RNA sequence: CCCACCCAUACCCCGCCCUCAGGGUAGAAACGAUGCCCUGAGGAGUAGGCGGCCGUGGAGGUCAGUGACGAAGCCUAGGGCGUGAGCCCGGGUCGAACGGCCUCUAGUGCAGAUCUUGGUGGUAGUAGCAAAU
RNA sequence: GGGACCGAGGACCGCGCUCUGCAAGGAUGCUGGCGUAAUGGUCACCAGCGACCCGUCUUGAAACACGGACCAAGGAGUCAAGGUUUUGCGCGAGUGUUUGGGUGUAAAACCCGCACGCGUAAUGAAAGUGAACGUAGGUGAGAGCUUCGGCGCAUCAUCGACCGAUCCUGAUGUAUUCGGAUGGAUUUGAGUAGGAGCGUUAAGCCUUGGACCCGAAAGAUGGUGAACAACCAUCUAGUAGCUGGUUACCGCCGAAGUUUCCCUCAGGAUAGCAGUGUCGACCUUCAGUUUUAUGAGGUAAAGCGAAUGAACUUUAAAUAUGUAAGAAGCCCUUGUUACUUAACUGAACGUGGGCAUUCGAAUGUAUCGACACUAGUGGGCCAUUUUUGGUAAGCAGAACUGGCGAUGCGGGAUGAACCGAA
RNA sequence: GAGACCGAUAGCGCACAAGUAGAGUGAUCGAAAGAUGAAAAGCACUUUGAAAAGAGGGUUAAAUAGCACGUGAAAUUGUUGAAAGGGAAGCGCUUGUGACCAGACUUGCGCCCGGCGGAUCAUCCGGUGUUCUCACCGGUGCACUCCGCCGGGCUCAGGCCAG
């Protein structure tokens, strides 16, 4: 598009380095998650701690989970596996558990130093409506 | 936080603005190598910056601000003084703001020029005037 | 910048066509018929021509 | 105008006055053109109708854009994967009308041409053949391509 | 029937405006990446939809803003800017306060409503000296 | 060779050429003129060409009709409560301090103890019951990732699984009259199948209040006078229709005047036209078009030294006008069914193949489709052609197309319907 | 005691003689109207004449601030000046005539030589502040370097319009 929607100044922060990494890099991984930051809240649904973890569930573990969405916790899924998932936001409960099975937390700019081109990632979205 | 701030100042306020109905923008703020507001002279959004200033006395200065310097605002700047040859001036931009941004050691250069020719310009109008007697 | 005709400028033709040096230099546009004496219209074809 | 000559001047890229196109003569082609001979004249061009079109009012279709064939170049990174290369290959392309005469065509742009000089005859929307400017005129399409170009 | 000539905002070439579409731009740029550069196409418009921008009264912060060596207002067969709403300057008058930026706010923009209030015309130095004064 | 108009851009880069540099990705070189005025502004007037007075309202349109003596100031979509959509923001299975208390530099700001509102499991009229047999399932698509082997988001299609309720079958047993287990249904759910909400900000829409502003006759309460019942104040800014008016600029996108349904006429609900958001394909796909095949006209025509006689035909028009022209496709083999038939004879579900570097005409393609949401529209007048009826002649009615309606310009001296051209 | 209220056609009908003036038999209805100047210092006196009026003269920073009083718009009107006017004016494009008004590139740098004075010049000395290596004072002088200044010579550079 032309302008994020957003008044937030660190998600146009993030458009501002997905938008160079979009133009300057093959990988499909950057448009779809650029696209995704343009989107409005609505349509950026929020993904739970259990349906993450069903997605990781088969062999796909050892993936970093990529969400651009915010995190919630499920008070349903009791255990929690090791995991490392980049996200927008994260909420206090959601935050405490990944830490409290040994994962780890990391914001999308982290992830964009770690992953630019978004290798071994497993790109996740929320239920619409 | 460099770019935070230049969000800030670019899009809220920033009190050394002076917005002209001409098409430009003006910085009102004493330690820019030009007047106009953008991101590359802007002294506050650049942790890195130059300026070159000439004092009362007549002599010009060559001003660096660091990133290291930059939470204590009473010494931001470290003062260099410029030659008064202008070939070895221009040199001495050249050593002291080396492996800066290249706009900064060329908008410093242009500084350094008008002050020495406003300063010729300066003793021609005052022997004129003189002379002149009005 | 600026569309520049090949029929009026001949350095744009020769960037276009290397060729156009060769077909003035030979004179391909100013090539003659192929030598031979005409044979003569048949007289079958005259009364043809004006029959009625 | 009726709503069938209307579909067919869009089809043909007939979009303005004193448009231009070369087409190849079919069954199909020459049955579209029969109906809106009440608004377009066509005839058979020579070598020179060719050449000054493409020379002087050739423009091409890059990314749908109308850029002027100023350089070989650009012929061949837009149709050199058909084997045209060079602007004389367009040109015999479009006049001994060959295997890859449909991308050659459509890669042409519309041919925005001049009013003649000189003018039309004086009854201009009748037929040819009835005195006027409208319909086939075979090689007398060359007079007023001479004079529109 | 033939030759030439005349001109539409139509057609062709060129310049300029804006909009749309495509492209380029970071161990950053010699221009606010909400910026800059390149290319092409398009341009009537009612009901209606969307965006930007100009002007008004008051409010927070700012310009270490202007001001009795003259603020605001008004006038002006003057100098400029903007496509435009509008804006800046000169000359005169004048006497005490006012302006730009970014935000907040609203009793915020007029040619009509046989609009309201006030003031003033032609009719007209006419009708006619009736009433009122 | 002669003339006119133009000089966009601003280090190099490119293609070239006649290669010690050129006319090769956009004008340089030389000379002159310019301050008691180069060049402009405003006003008044003359001249050539142009040019109806604005707004409102009716209508297909003009024509009527209403308003305008002039100037200054005022002057008309507002504010509350409750719904609803979307954007931003905070927290998030939770959310909301502000009734109140504590506090304070005192109507500000800061802090919160208990409840409360909405949400976090559903269905059935009800008794009431109550979400796992399969990585919460299988298969196929599908963004993205990939050790190139395969993993597969959301979402959809199908086959399943469970539960609430309904219609069944009826286990150990049981107080001898109580129960629902197991096995089924072309069932229903605003169901489960792993939460998305709450508060707030901005804009818009709906309802009610005076409700964009101005504008009856009436009715009622309480008084004042006295007479052809009248006046006064209030309820009352009453209400119904129906008029009039409704305030800067520029830019972008831009209509409809219609099909169907329902019923008061005074109207709404669909679909279409304009737009916004999401998802999906790749610019796939589509198209008031041509061609091919084939209908509806064998319509004209050639022949009848072919037969027979528009109703004759070997052949066949023109010209409009229906239907198809692959991979989302074809054929048949083999199995089933709840449908059908004497019968895989048909329909559906599965099976097999070939061609993916001519995937099965031409031309064009400024993307297409699905879902959801949001405004304005739902009049006609004239002409061509075809056609039904009628008159002494006018004329009346259908169908298509075109023009004007929301459209400026050139021409026809002038002009709603003409010609050219947007 | 206060205000993101209104500021004299607004705000209560009433900023002031306001429920006043005035109307109606009566119940009731009900306005318009603020601003000299810092200070009346509110024009003494002379002189026309019958007046809410002038000419002199004075007060004041100012009287074109004179109880018609801060500022003083438009409609409308008089005088003076210019131009025009044969049964409409006004308006659009483009000249032309006259009148008045404005004033075009701010209009400069670089070399050479000679003198003079300064320093950021001397491995010169003393001091101060500091980001601790950068600045700023004071006193030395001119071997070198660099700035100015004065007197010559020289160079190119330029704004608009033409051919
Ligand atoms: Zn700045």
């Amino acid at each position: 598009r032309k302008a994020p929607k957003s008044d937030n100044v660190y998600l146009k922060l993030l458009v501002k380095l997905y938008r160079f990494l979009a133009r300057r890099t093959e990988a499909p991984f950057n448009k779809v998650v650029l696209r995704r930051l343009f989107m409005s809240r609505i349509n950026r649904p929020p993904v739970s701690l259990s349906r993450i973890a069903r997605n990781l569930k088969n062999g796909n573990e050892k993936k970093t989970v990529v969400v651009v969405a915010t995190v919630t916790d499920d008070n349903r899924l009791l255990q929690v596996p090791k995991m490392e998932v980049a996200a927008l936001r994260f909420t206090a409960k959601a935050r405490a558990r990944i830490e409290a099975a040994g994962g780890r937390t990391l914001t999308l700019d982290q992830l964009a130093l770690e992953k630019p081109t978004g290798a071994n990632t497993l790109l996740l979205r929320g239920p619409k409506n | 936080s460099d770019e935070i701030v230049w969000q800030i100042i670019n899009q809220q306020f920033c009190a050394f603005k002076l917005k002209t109905t001409k098409g430009q923008n003006f910085c009102r703020n004493e330690y820019s190598v030009s007047g106009l507001c953008n991101r590359q002279s802007c002294p506050l959004a650049n942790s890195r910056y130059a300026t070159v200033r000439q004092s009362p006395k007549g002599t010009i200065y060559l001003y660096i601000k660091t990133i290291e310097r930059s939470h204590m605002p009473s010494k931001w700047w470290e003062k260099i003084k410029l030659s008064q040859n202008y070939q070895k001036a221009l040199e001495q931009i050249d050593q002291r703001l080396q492996f800066f941004p290249k706009f900064l050691i060329h908008k410093c250069k242009q500084r350094l020029t008008r002050l020495v020719q406003v300063a010729i310009r300066m003793r021609r109008i005052a022997a004129e005037e003189a002379r002149l007697g009005e | 910048v600026q569309k520049k005709n090949p029929l009026r400028n001949k350095q744009i033709m020769l960037r276009l066509n290397p060729y156009a040096s060769t077909f003035a230099k030979e004179k391909l546009g100013e090539v003659k018929a192929e030598e031979g004496k005409p044979p003569k219209v048949p007289a079958s074809f005259k009364e043809l021509l004006h029959e009625a | 105008i009726p709503p069938k000559p209307r579909k067919i001047l869009q089809l043909l890229r007939l979009r303005q006055i004193n448009n231009g196109v070369f087409v190849k003569v079919t069954k199909a082609t020459a049955e579209m053109i029969k109906i809106v001979e009440p608004w377009v004249a066509y005839g058979y061009p020579n070598l020179k109708s060719v050449r000054e079109l493409i020379y002087k009012r050739g423009y091409g279709k890059v990314n749908g854009q109308r850029i002027p064939l100023t350089d070989n170049a650009i012929i061949e990174e837009n149709l050199g994967k058909y084997g045209i290369i060079c602007i004389e290959d367009l040109i015999h392309e479009i006049f001994t009308v060959g295997p890859n005469f449909k991308q050659a065509a459509n890669f042409l742009w519309p041919f925005k041409l001049s009013n003649p000089n000189g003018g039309f005859r004086p009854r201009k929307f009748k037929h040819f053949i009835e005195g006027g400017d409208l319909g086939n005129r075979e090689e007398h399409i060359n007079a007023l391509i001479r004079a529109m170009n």
